[PDB]
């Protein structure tokens, strides 16, 4: 074939619909409600922008702890594979017009934990579709604002007639297995344990 | 009989206008949806994991006791309304009997305050 | 000429003053001072933004507030 | 029994004075100018 | 606001390369980038600081060296030209292509004339370069920016 | 306990989709291939992926139901998807909102 | 608008409250139909004070007293009900067959 | 002057039947008050954001308009465009109509607040009843949305918020009763007329100083300013389950309740449409003021301006005292409420009745 990994190949509009699309894009550009998710010092670098020195609030972004009223998630920090289904569920529980900004060197790629590591996830793009990458270990908060500016330049590229892309197809398949039933995992049972007070 | 009062068409019209708008806003939000509803994988809100504990609430009494003292004092406030309305030419015996009423309900409040009738420990 | 025409003229002049000539000087003075004003003057500026808000809703997307470039040698 | 009532009244007037002092320092904090910078209009100088 | 019409498309079809001045506080070139797709042009986002050489990446093939950690040996990846392979399996209607550079501030004026000659050699793709801008949205010819 | 392991393309759920939700059941494993618009698919390569999934679920027999073995099955499935992409088959599509090459870049053989 | 339709509506609400007092499939719906049974007589007293009475109104006073009485009876009935869930495990009325002859 | 009488006379000169002509006159002010209420909500959101920025020494939302005033409008226009998500449960119509049951009566209670002698909707007898009994409905919608929420923590947070909301209804009624005893009436027109008879010396803030503080504390506890019930036992009390539309409805409903409380506190205690100098002396000093509307229009504008500066002052004081006093627990809040606002409110009503029965000269008689 001589070409590895090939790419498959894939008009008059109105002025009032164009102005309505400009208003619809300007509303998403003006609100831009983020989500604060951080497990390391990148969360401290994000919280340094919320303080009254860089004024991250002035672009319209307000801090929310809810992964349901945020049209943008900001993953940050060294990601363990035990936290990867947690991040997948936190991304899936968000509404459909969502965006991903990945901040950090260990987030967008393996980072420093890419030579001798067995638990760190080498890249968040294997988990969630990253729109704007952000290299840096740790990046400047001005670079985070530059990534916000590039995300705002990327949001206005969307269309109101080509809105039929924010969905997931079914492609269901049903098969059986022959695995053995597992005993359950511990839920509590730390202080009032029969092997704790009574010495064996 | 005849229906003569100060007026009630404003209340009904404002109720109709204020009740027509939320379902209209919901219909507009359903019309200007990006694609549709009917999410393929429906999951409830847990913070970071799967539900491992249980869907049961501990049997408490603090909400029912608060609503009990609330309805007991609300039907007192309802009886306390027309005495304060009609206190323009009535007199002093009504004030004495309302003072007896207020003192009896204050004794009721002291009985509810002394024992464990409301305590969110 | 009658008194009702004078009342209509007073109403039109009041609507014009409420919509055009007050938010222009409000938008001028608000970013003209913006730092030297005290807390009472800041409350007065916030009240001036609060009161004539239908004028601000019509004069908001037309005006532009951006810093001017400087010269270099 | 009355000394507990006077101590509660002293704690209440002390809490009211603390609320008034908090309102005073909050009104004091409105006098100073904001110390933030604009981006990309006021960029910092790299050392 | 400002109800913009269809004027950037005519200026892009008349010349071969354009330079627009946008405010860097937010995003306003997305409206023209969406109007280009509404007119029937396929957009291609690309970053101007990381490009290497323009000739070896746009006309011929290049060799990328991935960062190895000593575990693997020294390998080379043969990268084809980007706009050529984007022009190969392009056309649904066969109207035109555009190339958008985001941060055009970190570039020299030597390769700009070569890019303006390359977009005039093959009449199938356009070149759109972004400058940090001064307080207003204005368009300028890139050849006039090179000559002056 | 809802056992699952998904990264971007494979979804191995240890339940059964009735209408739009799942229930905990250790007798049925549901497979979802490429839920996001990242690769365009067909009916023959998807059938080969399903046959490889049936072979991998027939290989794992006599083991306990844990997250490690299910994640290993999903990793072998994604390795089969990557080798099918490298074999000279279907790849990326130019119709999504974001274009990120997560598996590889198009290169030249010679 | 006549008094006869209001009396017919009050009688129909009284019969609905009687049926929801008898069957009810529960023990809280018994009290919920008791409130309907007293709201029917509240409608009866309000219509009687509207049509038959003139200046000196007293059926409205009786309706306010009946409303306060029914609120106290609802509080007493819920205090009775909330001990059964503490004592017994079930809430069905048909299981209470201990006190026989 | 009378715009309604002139409109009726013009429709009679055009030729109509005096019933359908008078039927359709009411929806134009009935929608005008609603659109100026949404205008005041968009004012109050920007005001709260910029004042919270100015307290913590920073700047609010910018780069959206001239100074970011379109940002509440942009938020309200964006939050209705989001995808309405639903959890894995039943009763979708109940989950939809729960916030509707919350939003209906607080919006409905706009027929009570006045702006002058003629600039109001309804003043029949008992507007304080139509405020209290309609504001006491929202716990039902809160418990309905908590039951349709299908969660262990959000339902408990909704139960805690409902128990917090229903406890502050009784001193909120007793502080209204303490003013309605002195005013010998339940309508707001007689209450504001007894204050606008004289100037500063007839205000109810100097006559009932404890009841004003009790009413203000009860309003700050009811509109959820000091009680943070939106860290609420896992993350939040009645949140983390809706979409942008229901959250926008709850946000606008909370701001409507805040605006309505900030208007009603000033109306019942301080008094909008009032001046320190009485209007009769100014009318006697200027000329003849009985039919000439050139000064009456300016007096109505001045009364609207006085009501607006009183509402803005109360809004600024509430959102300044939000971040001034620290956060207290909901148990300590219920304890301080039930141990302070009820006994001092009862003895305040008792001393009010005693002062009314002792010297009925300066009170309502
Ligand atoms: C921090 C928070 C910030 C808050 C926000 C601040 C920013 C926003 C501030 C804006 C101001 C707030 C709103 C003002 C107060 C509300 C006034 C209102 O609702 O007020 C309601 C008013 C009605 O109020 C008064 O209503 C009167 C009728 O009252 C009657 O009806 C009333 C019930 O409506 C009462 O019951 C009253 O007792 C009873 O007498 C008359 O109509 C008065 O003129 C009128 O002032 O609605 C109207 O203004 C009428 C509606 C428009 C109709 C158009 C007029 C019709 C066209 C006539 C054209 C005539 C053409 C022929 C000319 C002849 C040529 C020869
Ligand atoms: C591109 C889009 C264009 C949009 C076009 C829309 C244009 C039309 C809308 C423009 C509105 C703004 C123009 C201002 C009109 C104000 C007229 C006014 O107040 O008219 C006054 C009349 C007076 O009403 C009459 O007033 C009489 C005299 O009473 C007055 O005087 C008495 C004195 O004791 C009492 O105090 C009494 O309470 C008080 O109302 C009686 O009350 C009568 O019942 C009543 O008919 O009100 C009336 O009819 C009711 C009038 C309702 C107006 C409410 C609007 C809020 C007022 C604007 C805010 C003030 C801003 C002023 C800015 C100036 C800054 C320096
Ligand atoms: C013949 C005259 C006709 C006048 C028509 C007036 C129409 C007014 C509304 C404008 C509508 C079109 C806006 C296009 C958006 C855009 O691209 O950005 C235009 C500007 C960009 O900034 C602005 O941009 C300008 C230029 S630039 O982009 O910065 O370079 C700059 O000058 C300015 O400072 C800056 O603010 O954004 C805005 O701030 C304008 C906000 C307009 C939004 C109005 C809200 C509508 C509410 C009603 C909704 C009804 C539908 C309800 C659905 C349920
Ligand atoms: C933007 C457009 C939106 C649409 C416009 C809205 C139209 C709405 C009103 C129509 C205008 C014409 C009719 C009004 C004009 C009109 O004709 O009314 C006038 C009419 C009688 O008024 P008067 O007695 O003043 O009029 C006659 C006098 O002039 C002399 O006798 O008023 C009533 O009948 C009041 C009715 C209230 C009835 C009691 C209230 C019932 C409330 C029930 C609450 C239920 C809660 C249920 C919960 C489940
Ligand atoms: C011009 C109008 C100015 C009006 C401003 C008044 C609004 C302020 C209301 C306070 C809201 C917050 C309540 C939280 C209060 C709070 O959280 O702490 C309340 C605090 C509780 O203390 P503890 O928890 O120790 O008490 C309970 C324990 O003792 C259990 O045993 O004490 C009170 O009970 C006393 C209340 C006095 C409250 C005084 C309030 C008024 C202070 C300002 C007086 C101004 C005079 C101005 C003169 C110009
Ligand atoms: C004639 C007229 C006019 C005028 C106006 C005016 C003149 C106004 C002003 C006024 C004002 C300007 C007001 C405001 C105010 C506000 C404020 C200022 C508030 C705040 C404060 C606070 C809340 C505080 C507190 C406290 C306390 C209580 C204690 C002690 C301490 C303190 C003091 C901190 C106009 C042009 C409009 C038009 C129409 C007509
Ligand atoms: S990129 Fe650097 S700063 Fe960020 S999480 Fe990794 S080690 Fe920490």
């Amino acid at each position: 074939p001589a070409i590895l990994n090939p790419i498959a190949r894939p008009l008059a509009e109105n002025i009032i619909l164009t102005s309505l699309n400009d208003v619809y894009d300007w509303a998403r550009l003006s609100s831009l409600w983020p989500l604060m998710y951080g497990t390391a010092c990148c969360f401290i670098e994000f919280a340094a922008m919320i303080g009254s020195r860089f004024d991250f609030d002035r672009f319209g972004l307000v801090p929310r702890n809810s992964p349901r009223q945020a049209d943008l998630i900001i993953t940050s920090g060294t990601i363990t594979m035990k936290m990867a289904p947690a991040l997948v569920r936190l991304y899936e529980q968000m509404p459909s017009p969502k965006y991903v900004i990945a901040m950090g060197a260990c987030t967008i790629t393996g980072g420093m934990f890419s030579s001798d590591s067995y638990s760190a996830v080498r890249g968040v793009d294997k988990l969630i579709p990253v729109d704007v990458y952000l290299p840096g270990c740790p990046p400047r908060p001005e670079a985070i604002m530059d990534a916000i500016v590039k995300l705002r330049k990327k949001i206005a590229n969307e269309h109101i007639n080509e809105r039929g892309n924010l969905a997931q197809t079914h492609r269901l398949f049903t098969a059986k297995h022959k695995m053995k039933p597992v005993p359950p995992i511990l839920t509590g049972q730390y202080l009032n344990a029969p092997s704790r007070q009574a010495p064996p | 009989t005849v229906f003569v009062l100060s007026g009630y068409e404003y209340f009904l019209g404002f109720l109709i206008i204020c009740s027509l708008v939320p379902v209209l806003a919901l219909a507009a939000s359903a019309l200007l949806r990006p694609k549709s509803g009917r999410m393929i994988r429906l999951t409830t809100y847990e913070s970071g994991m799967e539900p491992i504990g249980g869907a049961w609430i501990q049997f408490n009494v603090r909400y029912y006791m608060f609503a009990l003292v609330f309805v007991i004092f609300d039907v007192e406030t309802v009886f306390l309304y027309p005495w304060a309305v009609a206190f323009h030419q009535l007199g002093l015996l009504a004030f004495i009997e309302a003072l007896i009423f207020i003192a009896i309900l204050v004794v009721a409040l002291v009985y509810a305050w002394r024992k464990r009738a409301l305590e969110w420990s | 000429v009658s008194t009702e025409l004078l009342v209509l003229g007073v109403y039109g002049a009041l609507a014009g003053l409420y919509l055009l000539v007050v938010p222009a000087i409000v938008y001028a003075y608000l970013n003209a001072r913006w730092y030297v004003a005290s807390s009472f003057e800041r409350a007065f500026m916030y009240f001036l933004v609060t009161f004539f808000f239908p004028g601000l809703l019509l004069l908001a997307p037309f005006i532009n507030f951006r810093p001017q470039p400087r010269s270099l040698n | 029994f009355l000394n507990q009532i006077t101590n509660y009244a002293k704690e209440a007037v002390q809490s009211a004075k603390y609320i008034g002092q908090g309102l005073s320092v909050t009104f004091d904090h409105m006098r100073r100018r904001p110390i933030t910078v604009q981006y990309p209009y006021e960029k910092l100088i790299p050392s | 606001g400002l109800l913009a019409g269809y004027q950037f498309v005519k200026d892009l079809e008349s010349a071969g390369a354009l330079a627009l001045f946008v405010p860097p506080e937010g995003g306003f070139e997305g409206r023209y980038q969406r109007r280009l797709r509404s007119k029937g042009y396929t957009t291609l986002p690309m970053s101007a600081p990381g490009l290497g050489d323009l000739a070896a990446y746009l006309t011929q093939e290049h060799g990328i060296r991935p960062a190895h950690t000593g575990k693997e040996d020294i390998r080379v990846y043969f990268q084809p030209p980007l706009v050529t392979y984007h022009l190969e399996n392009l056309p649904p209607n066969a109207k035109g292509l555009v190339l958008w550079l985001i941060d055009g501030k970190r570039l020299s004026k030597q390769e700009f004339a070569y890019l303006a000659q390359l977009t005039q050699t093959l009449p199938k793709f356009k070149v759109v370069v972004e400058v940090g801008g001064d307080r207003v949205v204005r368009w300028e010819p890139l050849a006039d920016w090179v000559a002056a | 306990m809802l056992l699952k392991s998904t990264t971007r393309h494979v979804h191995i759920y240890a339940g059964h989709v009735v209408d739009g939700e799942v229930h905990p059941d250790t007798e049925t494993l549901t497979l979802n291939v490429d839920p996001d618009n990242e690769l365009e698919w067909n009916e023959a390569a998807l059938a080969k992926v399903e046959a490889k999934f049936r072979e991998l679920v027939a290989n794992a027999a006599g083991e306990d139901l844990t997250e490690y073995n299910l994640r290993r099955i999903g990793s072998d499935l994604e390795h089969f998807i990557r080798s099918l992409l490298m074999q000279g088959e279907i790849g990326y599509n130019l119709n999504s909102r974001v274009r990120n090459y997560s598996l590889g870049i198009p290169r030249v053989n010679h | 608008m006549q008094l006869t339709y209001v009396l017919i509506l009050a009688a129909l609400l009284f019969c609905i409250g009687i049926y929801g007092l008898v069957t009810s499939r529960n023990a809280v719906r018994v009290l919920m139909s008791i409130e309907l049974l007293l709201n029917a007589v509240n409608l009866n007293l309000i219509g009687f004070a509207n049509y038959l009475d003139g200046q000196q109104i007293k059926g409205q006073v009786f309706a306010v007293f009946v409303i306060t009485v029914a609120a106290a009876e609802a509080a007493v009935g819920l205090a009775i009900i909330l001990a059964i869930y503490r004592n017994r495990d079930t809430v069905d009325m048909e299981k209470f067959n201990l006190l026989k002859w | 002057i009378d715009l309604q009488g002139q409109f009726i006379s013009a429709l009679q000169s055009l030729g109509l039947s005096h019933d359908l002509a008078k039927l359709l006159w009411l929806p134009l002010p009935m929608l005008m008050m609603l659109i100026v209420a949404t205008v005041g909500v968009l004012v109050a959101v920007w005001l709260e954001r910029k004042i919270s920025a100015a307290v913590q020494q920073r700047i609010g939302p910018e780069y959206i308009g001239p100074l970011g005033i379109l940002a509440p409008l942009a938020d309200g226009l964006k939050l209705i465009f989001k995808e309405d998500v639903l959890p894995a449960n039943s009763d979708r119509w109940l989950f939809t109509l729960g916030p509707a049951v919350v939003v209906i009566p607080v919006f409905l209670s706009y027929i009570i607040v006045p702006f002058g002698q003629n600039l109001l909707i309804s003043n029949l007898a008992m507007g304080v009843f139509l405020w209290i009994a309609l504001s006491s409905i929202a716990p039902i919608g809160l418990l309905m949305a908590g039951y349709a929420s299908n969660n262990k923590y959000s339902l408990l947070g909704g139960l805690r918020a409902a128990a917090q909301s229903i406890s502050y209804e009784i001193p909120l009624a007793l502080a209204v009763l303490a003013v309605a005893m002195m005013s010998n009436g339940l309508g707001t027109v007689e209450i504001v007329e007894q204050q606008s008879q004289y100037g500063i010396l007839s205000w109810n803030v100097w006559r009932q100083p404890i009841g004003f503080l009790v009413f203000w504390i009860a309003a700050l506890a009811e509109c959820e300013r000091l009680p943070f019930d939106l860290e609420e036992e896992l993350v939040a009390g009645y949140q983390t389950e809706y979409a942008g539309m229901k959250f926008a409805l709850f946000y606008l409903g909370a701001y409507v309740n805040l605006v309505l409380s900030a208007l009603l506190v000033s109306v019942l205690y301080f008094g909008g449409w009032s001046f320190p100098i009485p209007l009769e002396t100014i009318a006697n000093l200027l000329g003849v003021s009985e039919t000439n509307p050139f000064l009456q229009i300016a007096f109505a504008v001045l009364g609207i301006t006085m009501t607006l500066i009183k509402a803005y002052f109360f809004v600024f004081l509430a959102i300044l005292l939000r971040w001034t006093v620290p956060r207290v627990r909901i148990d300590q809040l219920l304890d301080l409420g039930w141990k302070f606002l009820l006994p001092v409110g009862l003895v305040n009503l008792l001393l009010t009745a005693g002062l009314k029965l002792a010297f009925p000269v300066a009170f309502g008689g």
